[PDB]
């Protein structure tokens, strides 16, 4: 009941907790968090700029908290400031600023509550150097510097000791302000005592008592965690080189094995290149890895003079020796471990980000629509046939035809030899017998080697030279990619659609369904089915949730722009289950809609079929008004929502000089059918529609006017480019 | 717990290993026989530290092997139930926490955890904070425990820890 | 039945030699030293490799003198052998913590006697 019986959508599982609703006071903070968090390491969206990206993250993040609107519900479909303002169809990276702002606020609030409780307890015990509550407001105010709240926030909040009912050298603040100022303005205890004179309030006779206290105070400080941070993580060279056994154990396949001179490596080797970070992180696990800055020997030398005494007469010399010794004791713990942890975290994040960008880019570039039908589609589309077997990956000698509405619906073949090396009539006789009794429109082959290419070319010649394409017209096999039956043929759709057929028939049905609708092949699978396809070698060392979110956001954006057929998910088994990657219709809303429409005889008459029958709720139906399309409401099969129908009908009547109907009970208007555009584009100007929508409608019709004009002129038309070259890497 | 005991073993040796390297070869065969193993009697032996003596090798009648009762010193690791040990926190999960007691690992359910130590799955790091966020108990922390039940799994010890006792946390 | 809380140990284990966490560290790292200082040597087992760390985390001291002294200050008293290690690894900062942790110390000793054993142990701590 939380997926289809509530007020709207819940399928945005990457952000629906921390960023799942926006108040008024948090919208500016979340937009600032998104603009401040969205560009730290790489130059991303420097897309709109700083003010335009901060207002796109604030306006989209504050808008998604009403009605649940996200993805195809407003980002990746219009000329407005949706999120970062880039051309990408997936909004999941712009909603990351909203989720991050919400997670940072929650963490800052809990920590501020903790700081108040601890400060009150420490003050009540102190009045009835001491630890105090003064870090609680400074930590609770710094929501952007989360890692400052880890090294310094965990050093101040863990430095209290955590137990409750519920003068040794310089200070930490002065050493910090002297170390972070680049000049140590304050010295150590400039007194005629040495470092061991403060041990008399150690019990072992040791001069090392004060050095441990100074290191413990120095390593917990927010100021040192900020001062050390971003100096080496922003700029260290990726000095990775081979080990004694690693130069032989790797063999130039990883980042540490490839470069024996890599100890001079550039600072981009893990932050701009994913492969260098992935190789340095993976080679270090078994044999060894080279990851070192080499900038501390000089980054650590200039901080040694600050916080030390300038004189040496056993007063300033003891204070200077105590300051130098305490700085050396605190650097190896706090600065050493902090610098190592930042370098390691930065390398892993940079390698994972490069791998995740490569996997998301590959999935977005491959996920697009281009069915292998006749001419790319008498009637519409047709038999998108091809050989799954023969010389390719399938065993049987024959072909199967994709039915346009899904995968392959028929097949045939013949065992004639192209078999043994002495035969020349056998393969041609089998090809003629299979092509003569079946009416195709197209061909493809699931190839795997030199013999598969030869058999495809020979069958293409035997089909083209014999008129086996249409029985009065030329057509046969080629380099067109039948390999889409390789993974979809062994799937649950290919096994439930045909259970007596061999793997050659399953591969031919998979190939023919790439020839009928790869958007139905992508939407008809679970997403587990998308992760079986590799997108990069550095994606395996990355977290799989990033590639799944990138693929899911790309698939949801491509489905929201390509149109969803309402009638195509009711009767055809290969076109069903397409309501999963739509805007405001996640798995639950889509699955409930399919069950209720099949069980009740509810058909897709218009876009208000889920709003009129009480199957859907106002928020999911408003945020999903741009994705649901039907076969017949005449604006029902397009991107036109219920609020834009009147303006789009009025524009279609005004552009033709004949729309006398006021949106109902009258002649003409733009909504009469999706197959034809208006007769006059110079009649409907953008300024008149943008001025009329700002005063009657409560919204600017500037960016929406082109989409509203196009949705009335061209129904069911996809926004994403798809296809490629079958003879190059797009089919081989 | 780490103990030192005298153990014994009888090893078989094939005639190809006779000649001047013989008793060296007897030492080699034990060092790569009884190391890192576990038993339902003595428990998990970490290493053989030295060999006490070789008993004279009894030549097997019929077959050419000879067997060598070698006595040896062993550092053995046998946990008992009710012992209070230190460990490192390995994995923080809503189903339970995972620790590691040397060669032997343990696991702590939220059942054994009183309700103070709540979950933290929203955070990048899974931790067990309290309501006020003062007592931070996350992965890779030297967290004490008490062995409340032992279990041997085919030459493999698997105890179970708890958090019921006070002073079971950060030192 | 086997509960070290009530000090019940098998006959095979009663005569056993207790070991300290810091003490065994010297035995293991010396075994590492003996074998790694041998040329033509096979790699040691993953069981050896995964344990050296454990005792390292809990090294209250390395020093060969403190390996003896936390034992000698204890053996002088009328403690069990079992008590020898649990009290010398944990280093409970008070007899109260130790008596809460260890059920066998409760009523066993004066708190101040046990506290001085533990204070002598804390003053051995690196």
């Amino acid at each position: 009941n939380e997926i289809r019986a509530t007020d709207l959508p819940e399928r945005f599982q990457l952000r629906s907790i921390p960023v799942k609703g926006a108040e008024d006071d948090e919208l500016e903070e979340e937009a600032d968090w998104i603009y401040r968090n969205a560009f730290a390491t790489p130059t991303i969206s420097l897309s709109r700029k700083g003010p335009s990206t901060i207002q796109k993250i604030k306006e989209a993040l504050g808008f998604m908290r009403n009605q649940h609107f996200e993805v195809p519900f407003i980002a990746f479909y219009r000329k407005e400031y949706v999120e970062p303002e880039l051309h990408i169809n997936d909004l999941w990276r712009v909603w990351q600023w909203d989720e991050k702002w919400t997670q940072l606020r929650i963490r800052k609030e809990n920590l501020t509550r903790l700081f108040e409780k601890m400060q009150a307890y420490q003050y009540e015990q102190i009045s009835a150097i001491r630890a105090l509550d003064t870090t609680d407001m400074e930590r609770l105010k710094d929501v952007q510097s989360m890692d400052e709240l880890k090294d310094v926030y965990n050093h101040f909040l863990l430095y209290y000791g955590r137990d409750i009912p519920k003068k040794f050298g310089l200070t930490p603040e002065q050493f910090g302000e002297n170390l972070r100022d680049s000049y140590q303005r304050h010295e150590t205890e400039q007194f005629p005592a040495e470092p061991l004179e403060l041990a008399k309030d150690t019990p072992e006779a040791v001069l090392e008592g004060a050095r441990y206290m100074v290191a413990l105070q120095i390593a917990r400080e927010p100021l040192v965690r900020q001062v050390l941070r971003q100096t080496f993580q922003e700029r260290a060279k990726l000095n990775i080189t081979p080990t004694k056994k690693g130069r032989k154990d790797v063999d130039e396949a990883h980042y540490a094995y490839s470069f024996k001179y890599l100890k001079n490596k550039p600072v981009k080797e893990l932050r701009d290149d994913q492969f260098l970070k992935i190789c340095l992180a993976e080679d270090e696990g078994l044999l060894t890895t080279d990851i070192s800055i080499d900038l501390k020997g000089t980054y650590f030398e200039e901080i040694k003079q600050f916080y030390y005494r300038d004189e040496f007469s056993h007063q300033v010399q003891e204070w200077n020796r105590q300051r130098t010794m305490a700085i050396e004791r605190a650097l190896q713990q706090f600065l050493y471990v902090q610098m190592a942890k930042e370098l390691k975290n930065k390398l892993l994040a940079e390698a994972k980000e490069y791998v995740i960008k490569a996997c998301s880019r590959k999935l977005y570039n491959w996920l697009r629509v281009a069915p292998y039908r006749p001419d790319q589609q008498q009637g519409k589309g047709i038999r998108v046939l091809g050989i799954a077997f023969s010389s390719a990956r399938d065993h049987p000698v024959f072909c199967a035809l994709v039915n346009g509405e899904g995968e392959v619906t028929d097949f045939l073949r013949l065992p004639h030899f192209t078999e043994e090396r002495e035969k020349k009539a056998q393969d041609i006789e089998t090809l003629k017998k299979f092509l003569l009794n079946k009416k195709p429109h197209v061909v493809t082959v699931a190839g795997e080697n030199r013999d598969a290419q030869m058999l495809i070319e020979d069958v293409k010649r035997i089909v083209h030279e014999l008129d086996q394409g249409q029985q009065l017209s030329s057509i046969g096999v080629e380099l067109v990619d039948n390999e889409l039956a390789i993974l979809y043929m062994n799937s649950k759709k290919s096994e439930a659609e045909f259970r007596d057929y061999p793997p050659v028939l399953r591969q031919a049905v998979s190939l023919a369904r790439r020839i009928q609708d790869p958007l139905i092949e992508f939407a008809q699978v679970c997403s587990e089915d998308i992760l079986c396809l590799k997108f990069h070698p550095l994606q395996e060392h990355v977290v799989k949730e990033e590639l799944l979110n990138a693929l899911y956001c790309e698939f949801i954006n491509r489905v929201n722009e390509v149109g969803v057929d309402v009638n195509r998910a009711i009767a055809h088994p290969y076109s069903q289950a397409l309501i999963q990657y739509v805007c405001g219709l996640g798995p639950r809303k889509g699955t409930h809609l399919l069950k209720i429409l099949k069980q009740n005889n509810t058909r897709l008459e218009s876009r208000t079929q889920l709003v009129t029958m009480c199957h859907m709720g106002p928020k999911v139906f408003m945020n999903c008004a741009g994705f649901l399309k039907i076969d017949t409401e005449v604006l029902d099969g397009s991107r036109v929502h219920p609020e834009t129908y009147e303006w789009a009908r009025k524009m279609a009547v005004d552009a033709l000089e004949y729309d006398e109907s006021a949106e109902d009970a009258n002649p003409a208007g733009a909504l009469e059918e999706i197959l034809e555009n208006p007769e006059r584009l110079k009649d409907l100007d953008l300024d008149a529609f943008a001025e009329e929508l700002e005063r009657q409608g409560y919204g600017d019709k500037h960016i929406t006017l082109y989409d509203i004009r196009a949705e009335l002129s061209c129904r069911y038309k996809d926004l994403r480019t798809a296809y490629r070259s079958p003879n190059t890497e797009e089919i081989f | 717990m780490f103990y030192h005991i005298s153990l014994e073993h009888e090893i078989l040796l094939h005639p190809r290993y006779f000649g001047p390297n013989l008793l060296n070869t007897v030492k080699q065969k034990l060092f790569t026989e009884v190391e890192g193993t576990c038993t339902g009697k003595y428990g998990f032996v970490i290493a053989v530290t030295t060999i006490d003596n070789i008993g004279a090798g009894v030549i097997q009648p019929g077959r050419g092997f000879v067997l060598y009762p070698v006595k040896y010193k062993a550092i053995v690791f046998r946990p008992f139930k009710g012992e209070v040990v230190d460990a490192v926190v390995t994995q923080v999960n809503k189903v339970g926490l995972f620790t590691e007691i040397g060669p032997m690992s343990c696991f702590i359910s939220r059942h054994s955890i009183p309700s103070e130590m709540e979950f933290d799955p929203n955070s990048n790091p899974p931790c067990y904070k309290t309501m006020d966020e003062d007592i931070v108990i996350q992965q890779d922390d030297e967290i004490r425990l008490k062995i409340v039940g032992t279990r041997v799994d085919k030459n493999d010890i698997f105890a179970i820890g708890s958090l019921m006792d006070d002073y079971l946390g950060l030192v | 039945e086997e509960d070290a809380s009530q000090l019940i140990f098998p006959k095979e284990f009663e005569t056993a030699e207790t070991l300290l966490n810091s003490e065994v560290h010297m035995l293991l790292e010396h075994r590492k030293q003996q074998n790694e200082s041998a040329e033509d040597e096979q790699e040691l087992s993953e069981v050896f490799m995964k344990t050296l760390n454990y005792t390292a985390r809990f090294s209250r001291f390395k020093n060969r003198e403190t390996i003896a002294s936390v034992r000698s200050l204890l053996l002088q008293k009328k403690l069990h052998k079992f008590e020898l290690a649990c009290l010398a690894n944990l280093c409970p900062e008070t007899a109260e913590e130790s008596k809460a942790l260890i059920p066998s110390l409760e009523g066993r000793f004066e708190d101040e006697e046990l506290q001085q054993i533990l204070d002598d142990i804390q003053t051995k701590r690196s």
